[PDB]
């Protein structure tokens, strides 16, 4: 197809080939899952060193932003360290002024503009990821996924990643709100479970929970730990 | 020192005092990434060899028309990291964000002038 | 009319062909053309 | 650039495949095979030994400047492994970043900052 | 250079009550030229600024502010808490702070949640500071501390409330050649605003 | 928008005031007429190094000129979990200088997962204030303990540095200083750093007049952060003797408007 | 041979300009004609469409006090010249005390359009001006400008799509009779544009100009007036 | 120097001038228009340093003609001295010691009339009658002695008049003859011109 | 044909294909009311995510609030009306910066539509693909709206549709219009009845449209959105009116 390999172009039907690309692509990629609960948010993910040559500390996937804000990424690892440092420039930017945290919100308008300004230009190819934010304002959570042509949501219980519709239609028969973080961690759990090809091990799940203390980070053994129970 | 060689376009601006500094820290800070990547290239020429300032140059200029039309605010996520300045947060951007700009120009004649044809 | 100002005397009109081919020339790679000028003239 | 683009799935960077992969990294992977060299770094408990293979073509070339082992920092060095004209350069970008991170930081580097830039700028 | 016009704000912490008072006066060094010239501007619903200084810049800084206010206020959805003006007006103050600005604003309000009293103030070029008992600014700031100071009480009701800002401007504003000639009082209890405009020397 | 506008808007310091400030300055000085005026907040900082921590402090008076402007403002800020600061002069040009750099650290931090170190903060403060070649003052006193050991730093407001372990900033410090050269031992411990500290803060707020109010201290020992404030109240205002209140009814009125919210 | 404005073809015949002509050969029609001492400017409305309001759709804009215009193809094109035009005749009545002449402006118009086919990076403007108006001699002036870089000071031409009709229409009837009084040139303009449309008085405008009494635009009732007067033919 | 005053009333805007030129120790011109006209219902005092004064009141009046001749309608009293006085405050800050005085009028259809006061570093007042020049301390006393709220438009010249004699009988410089000016909801009206013999 | 490559080059028989085909674009969003009334300015809209896991956010997802009266409707790719709509609120506030008045309605659509137009014509850009609908209200024309189009042709409608299946909705509109008429009561239940007339008739509830108002009153102009529990009842009246059809 003469319209197709170039994103600055539309074919004659209303679309981008590129974009939608791109969006196959970060669904080829690793599976993740977010739930948001009554009292907090947790985010599940497994990562791609399952040899012993590898190292627990060094590389790693859920970096937290500030103190309320903490993401996971479902594409290409190569190509979101630039966009967390830029969502921590942001956020830092914002607080120098208005001398008061970042609501989510507005870190989402704001990634997701920066994300899409690689949309619209043309000869540089967009951004291959689509990763989740969870943030705790206003005694309340929130819980947003970012596209990769930018289109933030205001999602509850997406399992989006390498074979989403799966975790999907899982998730559309357990989540009933009222909840709290204990539960939502199993539920999870069970996610990835249902598409993992192979057991769960004590270095293969990243939980992490940003109830209203802040981001923390389960410790290996805190997963050993529910990963038994 | 040029003569005549629209006033209501560009106008109320006397000759008088541009060739006038103002407070003496105006050249230091109109003028303050272009003299800090001229130090540095100048370093990089003198220590490394002339290979580097030439091609880190010509890689600012290829990572730099990739950007939005002038007329509109650039993110600039690139070509920050390759500058060096990924995370040095400064009197840059806090005071007078250029995203709010309180006066603004029109589109086809702030274009025209990027594109250097007037 | 500009070189009338600046040295004060009238034109010779191989001293203006010179300087109107010269700009057409610019043919080529700044408000620079990138077309040949397709036009003729005759000079008198 | 006035030369374009080619037209291709796999012929440019900047173009997703129908699949979603980048063929032109997925060729810079193979690329490092064409020198055929060998390089294995093992570390223990207070050692980071590292060995390698060197190959010299015939007899008239001198082999005190054939090695691929440079050194970066006072206490960091490398194994370069692939295209020589590629790593010769990447090495210069390396030490040039540490000097500027030592300059502007005042301490050595820990190693990952250092492949963090890298990797970056690459 | 707080002399080629003229006026002095004040601000009272009470009991779930903020009171906020001016001087209206526009005059160039001796001559006058008007009576009637705002100092107070009404940003929010239960929150005010007093800029109080040269007015060629006060008009500029209300004008800027505004907008910036109205642009925050439109793009993250809900009201402005009063601690955030604070902030803004110091960012904004020192965007020119080698070329500095001519005000010396006052900001008091409450908190649209909490309903909380708030009082602040801000030096020339921006440096945030809060008294809780109460605060002043202007030109004529030497001689209003010593009528405040033994004036004020804590826990005052609102009528009390009016008749100390009343008692502590009235009678302390007109030791001054320039600003005088009318005061404004701003009061600004939890359910409703309510402004009063107080009569003082012709002269 | 705008009719006669080229180029995008470019940030930072903007200056397009010193053209007429200059002339209406001239024009004011010889007419002798009020002039302006900033919080030059003279005061007494203090900082020793004892056996495990380190130990800060300074004075809570805000002058602007003869007139005290302010009796409570603190003098002590937040860099990092292990890093404080403190300021002199000038408290405007202070707070944003120190805001930024504890940004940048808390952006480095988080960046690197380790606490980060006291030189960072000292080579970045002292590459900004000596960019800004003078026209900014703001004398400090940067202490902290790290993985290596306690540290002490004594930025002035040109890019000087140095490595006391004690020292004595602002307008009024020599007789804080001098308390200290007379008391000051090696290696002493905790109590008796912070009654040393408290003794010759003392000294300093009674022995001048651009300080006053209450003292406080900043702990920030290896594995406990304090941060008592106040510490210890010199002196107490006295109370008012006659009643002065006036009742409902005393003062005047000419207009009234009344506008109900919701 | 045509895919940039900088390629020529083996003859010759730059061919990104002939086909902006093309495209400015497809929108409504427009007409005007000079007298001794009155200017009209008519043109035709293609659609209906009572939903919309015909207020804020129009051709007739207004480039000064003496100066008038009308165009013909892709509107926001024509929006940006005219809005480039009003800039530049405020700009030359600040800095030389004197109404601009209409051939002035017409030059600056088609300087304009003509900077826009230099470089394979910028599409060329494709509409037709019908610059019309009043000098300060008195004397009346007409042009017509041209997506290329031409211009000519016609007398009673038109524009758009089925131009030849009305063209000859009006060649085989102007004459200086037609041209004496004031309203015998709207009887003239009416009978040339009611050729093309279909019927007459719903979709058409017009603008009369006289001298120094700036432009003015009619009213449907006046227009149905004037149709009815013409329609008295024998 | 030179002399401007205006006062209001219920539907006027009425102001007056001073038909004069300036030199060294010489008058070149005695008709000098300083009136320049913004639309049909504004006008635009100015007095201030030579040449500054006629070179702002040219942008400023070749950019309110744009307003209307590109949006069908006019503008307002309000938001032409709005406009006035930033532009005046950009510029006089830009690069340019300038030194002018200005004094709006006009007369919109919702809110009577509306004059503006101005002095030389970009300020915005609303009084009900300024003046400006050196004229103005010995004439706004006599200006405020008889100012009744409400003046018809017959009595405004008569207080005009003994406002202008006192002026050009216990002055220095010799005005010798004003011009003035009155709106209504009609256009811009004129009157005879005011000349002491 | 092969003319459309790229978005700067014309046809033998004169278009421009690139913008023609982006305008197909918005034909794959929801539909769009928006008749306009005399006292209000009634402006219906549709949800198209109407998914099971998603979380209410405020102010909807499509109707917008620029500066203080004047509200838009988006169409087609999302992803590029978040600049649009930001930029948009920049201009307006400039304006009021520059001059201390409201904005009237032409300062606002002839600005965006400037940008809209010149992505078209800098060959290297991609046109935005949108079909923004204004509303608002001032005091030199009284109440009117406004449509624009990704090349930029807005015009003063009285009463459009955009979207998918806006030729039928439009159609049906021009049919049963009362114009000169027209009231806001009146007007809501035309839009239910159009609104019920197109789409692939699901009987519509609570959780699929969203309606805007735009009500002046007591010299402040308010914008407001209908309750969810507000449009039920509305509903439950227009079926039984439809119902109540008599016929044998």
């Amino acid at each position: 197809r003469g319209y197709s390999f170039s994103l600055t172009t539309f074919s004659p039907s209303g679309k981008l080939v590129q974009i939608e690309y791109a969006l196959a692509a970060v669904a080829g990629g690793a599976p993740s899952v977010g739930i948001k609960a009554a009292n907090g948010v947790v985010l599940a993910t497994e990562k791609k060193q399952k040899s012993i040559l590898y190292d627990e500390r060094s590389v790693h996937k859920v970096e937290p932003i500030t103190k309320h804000i903490g993401l996971v990424y479902s594409g290409m690892g190569p190509d979101y360290r630039v966009l967390v440092h830029r969502a921590r420039k942001l956020a830092q930017q914002y607080y120098l002024v208005y001398q008061e945290p970042i609501p989510t919100a507005q870190l989402v308008q704001r990634v997701a503009s920066v994300m899409q300004e690689y949309t619209q230009s043309g000869g540089v190819r967009p951004f291959g990821v689509s990763l989740l934010i969870c943030g705790w304002n206003e005694g309340r959570p929130y819980l947003f996924q970012s596209d990769p042509s930018g289109a933030y949501f205001a999602w509850k219980a997406t399992a989006m990643g390498k074979n989403y519709v799966n975790g999907k239609t899982f998730l559309e028969k357990r989540y009933n709100e009222d909840l709290e973080l204990e539960d939502a961690i199993h539920t999870a759990i069970l996610t990835l479970k249902e598409s993992f090809e192979g057991q769960m091990t004590e270095d293969n799940i990243e939980v992490g929970i940003c109830n209203e203390a802040g981001f923390r980070r389960l410790t290996p053994t805190e997963v050993k730990d529910y990963l038994a129970a | 020192s040029p003569v005549t060689e629209d006033l209501l376009r560009k106008g109320f601006s006397c000759v008088k005092n541009e060739l006038l500094p103002s407070h003496p820290l105006e050249l230091s800070e109109k003028n303050f990434q272009l003299n800090q990547d001229k130090m540095n290239f100048s370093t990089l020429r003198n220590i490394q060899g002339l290979f580097a300032p030439l091609k880190l140059q010509m890689e600012f200029k290829a990572v730099q028309q990739v950007q939005r039309l002038p007329f509109l605010s650039s993110s600039n996520l690139s070509l920050d990291v390759l500058r060096g300045n990924d995370e040095t947060i400064g009197f840059e951007d806090i005071l007078n964000d250029p995203s709010q700009s309180e006066v603004m120009g029109e589109p086809h004649l702030m274009v025209e002038y990027k594109l250097g044809l007037l | 009319q500009n070189h009338w100002f600046t040295y004060n005397e009238t034109m010779t009109v191989e001293s203006v062909t010179q300087a109107v081919s010269n700009l057409a020339l610019q043919f080529g790679e700044p408000g620079a053309m990138s077309r040949p000028f397709g036009v003729a003239l005759l000079f008198g | 650039m006035s030369r374009g683009s080619s037209a291709g799935f796999d012929r440019h960077i900047t173009i997703f495949s129908p699949e979603g992969r980048l063929y032109q990294v997925e060729y810079a992977f193979k690329a490092i095979n064409q020198g055929g060299l060998t390089s294995v770094a093992v570390r223990g408990k207070d050692c980071a030994v590292i060995v390698t293979q060197k190959k010299v073509p015939d007899k008239l070339l001198d082999s005190s400047t054939v090695t691929h082992l440079f050194k970066i920092t006072e206490n960091i060095g490398c194994v370069m492994t692939g295209m020589t004209a590629d790593s010769r350069s990447q090495v210069q970008r390396a030490r040039y970043e540490a000097a500027n991170w030592k300059y502007k930081y005042g301490y050595e580097i820990p190693v990952d900052m250092l492949c963090k830039r890298i990797a970056d700028i690459s | 250079i707080m002399s080629y016009n003229g006026g002095a704000v004040m601000a009272m912490k009470g009991k779930n009550c903020v009171a906020i008072a001016a001087d209206r006066r526009f005059g160039i060094q001796a001559q006058m030229v008007t009576t009637d010239f705002q100092k107070i501007f009404p940003m929010g619903d239960r929150l005010y600024i007093g800029l109080a200084g040269l007015a060629t810049d006060v008009q500029t800084v209300a004008q800027r502010l505004k907008f910036r206010l109205n642009l925050y206020e439109l793009k993250e959805g809900r009201q402005i808490k009063p601690y955030t003006l604070m902030s803004m007006v110091a960012n904004l103050l020192y965007e020119k702070r080698f070329g500095p600005y001519y005000t010396e604003p006052v900001i008091a309000g409450l908190d649209p949640k909490t309903f909380k009293p708030f009082i602040c103030s801000l030096d020339l070029i921006g440096c945030p500071m809060v008294t809780d008992d109460f605060v002043v600014s202007g030109t004529c700031a030497e001689q209003m501390y010593g009528m405040c100071e033994s004036l004020w009480e804590p826990n005052m009701d609102p009528d009390h409330l009016f008749e100390t800002i009343s008692q502590a401007m009235l009678n302390a504003v007109d030791r001054d050649a320039v600003s005088g000639m009318g005061v404004i009082v701003h009061i600004i209890e939890k359910d409703k605003i309510t402004t009063r405009t107080l009569k003082a020397r012709m002269d | 928008a705008a009719v006669s506008v080229y180029a995008p808007p470019v940030g930072g310091f903007s200056f397009d005031n010193c053209r007429r400030n200059a002339v209406l300055e001239a024009d004011f000085a010889k007419r002798g007429y009020k002039l302006p005026k900033v919080r030059k907040t003279g005061t007494t900082i203090a900082g020793v190094v004892y056996k495990d921590g380190i130990v800060l402090g300074a004075d809570t008076r805000a002058t602007e000129g003869m007139v005290v402007a302010d009796k409570n403002c603190s003098k002590i800020h937040f860099i990092s979990p292990n890093i404080y600061c403190c300021g002199a002069g000038t408290a405007a040009d202070t707070d944003m200088t120190t805001q930024l750099i504890s940004s940048n650290l808390e952006l480095h931090s988080l960046s690197t997962g380790r606490l980060p170190r006291v030189v960072t903060a000292n080579r970045m403060l002292k590459q900004m204030l000596f960019r800004y070649q003078g026209y900014i003052g703001a004398a400090l006193v940067l202490g902290g303990v790290d993985v290596t050991g306690p540290h002490l730093y004594s930025i002035y407001p040109h890019g000087s540095t140095d490595k006391l372990p004690y020292v004595t900033m602002g307008s009024g410090s020599l007789a804080a200083m001098a308390v200290f050269e007379d008391k000051f031992r090696p290696d002493m411990e905790e109590e008796e750093a912070k009654n040393l500290v408290s003794e010759a803060i003392a000294a300093g707020i009674f022995n001048d007049l651009g300080s006053g109010s209450n003292i406080d201290l900043c702990v920030i020992s290896k594995n406990k952060l304090d941060f008592l404030r106040p510490y210890t109240v010199p002196n107490k205002k006295g109370t008012r003797l006659g009643r002065y209140r006036c009742e409902k009814g005393t003062t005047a009125v000419l207009t009234e408007k009344i506008t109900p919210l919701e | 041979y045509d895919r940039a404005i900088t390629v020529f073809s083996p003859d010759g015949h730059l061919f990104q300009v002939e086909y902006a002509q093309e495209a400015v050969k497809k929108g409504s029609t427009a007409v005007g004609v000079r007298g001794r001492d009155i200017v009209v400017l008519g043109v035709e409305k293609k659609s209906v469409a009572k939903l919309q309001d015909e207020r804020t759709v129009r051709k007739i804009c207004a480039l000064d006090d003496n100066v008038c215009m009308a165009f013909a193809g892709l509107t926001a094109d024509a929006r940006i010249v005219i809005n480039r035009a009003r800039v530049e005749c405020q700009s030359h009545r600040l800095t030389v005390e004197d109404p601009v002449t209409v051939e002035y402006i017409t030059r600056y118009i088609a300087s304009l359009k003509q900077r826009y086919t230099q470089s394979n990076g910028r599409r060329p403007f494709g509409i037709s001006a019908l610059i019309v108006g009043f000098d300060f001699d008195g004397t009346p002036r007409l042009y017509q400008t041209d997506p290329s870089g031409t211009y000519h000071a016609w007398k009673a031409n038109a524009i758009g799509r089925g131009a030849k009709s009305v063209r000859e229409f009006l060649e085989k009837n102007y004459t200086d009779e037609a041209i004496e009084t004031d309203d015998l040139t709207i009887k003239l303009v009416i009978k040339a544009l009611l050729e093309v449309v279909q019927s007459g008085g719903k979709n058409i405008e017009l603008a009369v100009m006289r001298r120094d009494q700036s432009l003015k635009i009619l009213n449907p009732e006046e227009i149905e007036k004037y149709v009815a007067e013409i329609e008295k033919e024998k | 120097m030179e002399y401007l005053i205006g006062i209001q009333g219920p539907d006027y805007v009425l102001v007056a001038s001073d038909r004069v030129a300036a030199s060294n120790i010489v008058q070149m011109k005695d008709d000098h228009d300083k009136m320049f006209k913004m639309s049909e219902k504004i006008l635009l005092l100015c007095v201030g340093e030579a040449g500054d004064t006629v070179q702002f009141a040219e942008y400023i009046q070749k950019n309110v003609q744009l307003y209307k001749m590109r949006n069908g309608y006019e503008l307002s009293p309000t938001a032409a001295a709005n406009f006035t006085r930033r532009n005046l405050a950009d510029c006089l800050r830009s690069r340019t010691p300038y030194h002018v005085n200005l004094l709006l009028a006009g007369y919109d259809e919702h809110e009577g009339p509306a004059l503006y006061y101005m002095d030389y570093l970009a300020a915005l007042a609303k009084a009900p009658f300024a003046a400006h020049g050196y004229g103005a301390f010995l004439t706004l006393s006599i200006l405020d002695r008889y100012y009744t709220p409400t003046i018809s438009r017959e009595r405004a010249v008569e207080l005009l008049r003994k406002c202008l004699e006192e002026l050009q009988k216990r002055f220095i410089l010799n005005l010798p003859t004003f011009s003035v000016r009155i709106i209504d909801k009609n256009g811009i009206h004129d009157l005879d011109n005011i000349s002491f013999p | 044909r092969r003319y459309d490559s790229r978005t700067t080059i014309f046809s033998p028989e004169g278009r421009l294909y690139q913008v023609e085909y982006a305008m197909e674009a918005i034909g794959h969003a929801g539909t769009c009311l928006g008749i306009l009334a005399n006292d209000g300015v009634l402006l219906a809209a549709e949800r198209r995510n109407i998914h099971k896991l998603l979380d209410e956010v405020f102010f909807s997802e499509k109707i917008y609030k620029l500066n203080e009266d004047m509200a838009c409707s988006v169409a087609g790719i999302t992803s590029d009306a978040n600049v649009l709509t930001n930029e948009l609120r920049l201009i307006a506030q400039r304006y009021l910066l520059q001059y201390q008045e409201p904005i009237p309605c032409e300062q606002l659509v002839t600005a965006l539509c400037d940008i809209k137009q010149a992505y078209t014509q800098f060959g290297g850009k991609r046109p935005f693909g949108v079909s923004l609908l204004y509303i608002g209200w001032d005091k030199h024309y009284g109440f009117q709206l406004y449509q624009s189009d990704p090349s930029g042709n807005y015009g003063g409608w009285k009463a459009t549709c955009i979207g998918n299946n806006s030729a039928a909705a439009v159609s049906m509109l021009k049919q049963d219009y009362k114009e000169g008429e027209m009231t806001l009561k009146s007007a809501l239940a035309l839009a239910i009845k159009v609104l019920n007339k197109t789409m692939d008739v699901s009987k519509l509830s609570a959780e699929k449209v969203e309606i805007a108002t735009l009500t002046r009153e007591n010299g402040k102009t308010v914008i407001r959105v209908l309750k969810q529990k507000e449009v039920e009842q509305l509903i439950k009246k227009h079926e039984e009116e439809e119902a109540k059809a008599e016929r044998e």
